[PDB]
């Protein structure tokens, strides 16, 4: 059983934004460089405008959805438990930590 | 394949079948980029996975075959590929794999259908490999044909029975079969501590009984040790077989009339075991109302501790 | 930063992150999604090049065969006999080091040998079980994988020759343990005299007869009596009688010359 390393968890995600970048990119087919400078050592990469319009989006998106999967997180949490008696919602905060230390 | 069967020959059966099953190059590849497509790729390169057409064409080879077939026809050649094939494509369902290790049996390929058994126990989970021995250690100690060796048929029950067994299956018939045949091909009773495996193991109550009444045939000495062992609800019926090996060859089986009613409630059994014990002799109902009495009091300690 | 990289499609950039961060021996976490990433690429000689260097970074089985799980996905006969030539070859030569295991090296062999099989040359996958265990003699589990294969694969009388050498040395470890349990001794006589015949066959008959006090133990001598009569004999029979004998001794005078040497064994 056991929790998950951060090696291990890094990989996972590291592979479900694999898979989802995948179905992108068949869904695209569906709905159907490198220059150094002379003058500095500076680097510049040639890019199209789309996908990085395309990982900017996702990534707000994937933020969209744990915010409001913590948010409906935060709702189901206040209103489940209501046995103990407490003065404000830190105190059943707390007491549900001394529930999973259970 | 059925309509051409009944208008043209099996021959004309099977050559339009022949064309579906072409295995390729690579089954996994293939059968990996299908599940992943998504629903681009077709299914005409991956056909062969089939089971279905796989088993209607087998029928169509297995009942095409002669009775006798010994291996030089064409067809018993044909039929062996094809089903070697499924298992090498590695879909082949558990009946499927006793159709063909029968298959061999019938046609006198007796040696051959034991490397049947071999290649596919590996491939099951067990709950099914139990069914597998069942047929395997059967042909190998009935079947007229199969010439192996006793310590060859002990190799196939002692990779069984130990693998079985650490997966964790009751093992019943295993233990009889390896039980059984010790004394038509050997002839000695080493089968008490074969089948004391079973009744150890790390039903099994149903195997402990029937041996220890064997032991009480050929000889006492290795009786008195198991009716020892058999007592370390299931617990009180240990304890009733041990008097009943008391009775079999007094004052032994009244200790431990007692040493099982102490061993767990309810004792009654153990006063019809007592009882019985007392009926055995052809002395005086003395022994017998004091053990009565015992009992009684040894309840109302009880009811005092309740 | 792959992920971005990936998600701009600049394969090299992310190639030449690999190749960076895969020099710096990272573990088996990164490999592996190296080599996920040429397969997503197509690039088929850039990952036979990669598990090239993963042995290299991580010696032992489950790399060395997850190329070969890699290679026989892709059913190149040629290059996967390659890949277990040199994988075979790299325990032997490394034998001194003693990095790879019992266990470890019997999953090399196995995985080799039930390829051969699978290319229906029979003649080297056999060969190779004498070479291996040969080779390394110490280990029992490539011993024991060396006799699963037969089982499977090989003809009656060479799984015969060989199912009694594992018979023989279970039998042997045993009454190394167990002290006196005479029904395992009636079996391992007759183990051998039925499949040992040899100087081992006389052998074992003395040193089953040296364990040798019980009702069921001088049954056992008795057998190792006919044993050695079936074929001296009054003279050990005289060294066993001699446990104890005043009206044996004026039975043996009776009828030990005037009569057999089966007379002879009656006193006894």
């Amino acid at each position: 059983r056991g929790g998950i390393s951060y090696d291990q968890l890094a990989k996972l995600s590291y592979e479900k934004t694999l898979r989802n970048l995948a179905t992108q990119t068949q869904n695209s087919s569906k709905q159907d460089k490198v220059q150094k400078d002379t003058k500095t050592g500076k680097i510049t990469i040639a890019d199209d405008d789309k996908l990085v319009n395309k990982l900017a989006v996702s990534l707000q998106s994937e933020s969209k959805k744990r915010y409001e999967a913590r948010k409906r997180q935060m709702q189901n949490a206040k209103t489940l438990y209501g046995v103990e008696s407490f003065i404000n919602d830190k105190n059943k905060q707390f007491n549900e930590k001394l529930s999973r230390e259970s | 394949a059925d309509r051409e069967l009944d208008k043209e020959g099996v021959e004309r059966a099977f050559s339009i079948l022949e064309d579906a099953l072409h295995v390729p190059t690579n089954p996994e590849i293939l059968l990996e980029k299908y599940k992943n497509g998504h629903r681009k790729i077709p299914a005409q390169t991956v056909l062969f996975n089939s089971l279905r057409i796989w088993s209607k064409y087998i029928d169509y080879l297995e009942a095409y075959c002669p009775k006798d077939a010994n291996s030089s026809d064409k067809i018993f050649n044909k039929t062996k590929m094809a089903y070697n094939t499924v298992i090498d494509l590695r879909l082949i369902t558990p009946a499927m794999a006793e159709n063909f290790a029968l298959f061999l049996q019938n046609h006198y390929e007796v040696m051959e259908s034991f490397q049947v058994y071999e290649k596919t126990i590996p491939l099951f989970p067990p709950e099914i490999q139990y069914e597998l021995w069942i047929e395997y250690l059967e042909v190998a100690t009935s079947h007229q044909l199969s010439s192996l060796s006793p310590e060859h048929i002990r190799f196939l029950f002692e990779k069984a029975l130990k693998n079985l067994c650490s997966n964790g299956i009751d093992c019943k018939t295993i233990f009889i079969a390896y039980s059984v045949f010790e004394e038509r091909i050997s002839g000695l009773i080493s089968k008490s501590i074969e089948i004391l495996r079973r009744g150890a193991v790390i039903r099994l109550q149903l195997w402990r009984m029937c041996i220890s009444k064997a032991e009480s045939t050929l000889g006492p000495s290795v009786t008195r040790e198991l009716y020892q062992e058999c007592i370390q609800k299931a617990v009180e019926f240990v304890i009733k077989f041990s008097d009943f090996e008391s009775s079999i060859g007094a004052r032994e089986i009244l200790a431990y009339g007692a040493k099982l009613l102490p061993p767990s409630n309810t004792e009654l059994w153990d006063s019809f075991e007592i009882f019985e014990l007392k009926h055995g002799d052809k002395t005086y109902k003395d022994m017998l109302k004091m053990k009565k009495v015992l009992e009684s009091n040894m309840l109302i300690d009880s009811a005092s501790v309740s | 930063y792959l992920i971005v990289e990936e998600s701009l499609n600049n394969v090299e950039i992310v190639r030449s992150l690999y190749t960076k961060w895969c020099s710096l021996e990272p573990g088996v976490n990164a490999w592996n999604s190296f080599v996920d990433f040429e397969i997503r690429q197509k690039n088929w000689n850039g990952v036979r090049e990669i598990y090239s260097k993963y042995v290299m970074a991580h010696p032992q089985m489950q790399t060395w065969l997850k190329w070969v799980r890699f290679e026989n996905r892709h059913g190149n006969t040629e290059f996967t006999r390659s890949v277990y030539s040199l994988a075979i070859d790299t325990v032997a030569n490394l034998q001194n080091l003693q990095i790879w295991s019992d266990m470890e090296v019997a999953k090399l062999v196995n995985s080799f040998a039930h390829w051969e099989a699978a290319q229906q040359e029979y003649e080297r996958s056999s060969a190779l079980y004498q070479i291996a265990i040969e080779k390394w003699p110490s280990n029992q589990l490539l011993k024991a994988g060396l006799l699963d294969f037969e089982k499977q694969f090989g003809d009656i009388n060479s799984i015969e020759e060989t199912i009694s050498y594992k018979r023989k040395m279970e039998y042997e470890t045993i009454l190394s343990n167990n002290a006196y349990d005479y029904d395992t001794w009636w079996l391992y006589l007759d183990l051998i005299s039925e499949s040992f015949p040899k100087q081992i066959m006389q052998t074992f008959e003395k040193a089953i007869v040296d364990s040798r006090k019980e009702l069921s133990k001088n049954v056992q001598w008795k057998r190792y009596i006919y044993l050695w009569m079936r074929y001296v004999e009054l003279e050990l029979e005289n060294s066993l009688l001699e446990e104890e004998f005043q009206r044996l001794i004026d039975d043996i005078i009776p009828h030990k010359h005037f009569t057999k040497i089966w007379l002879m064994y009656a006193k006894f």
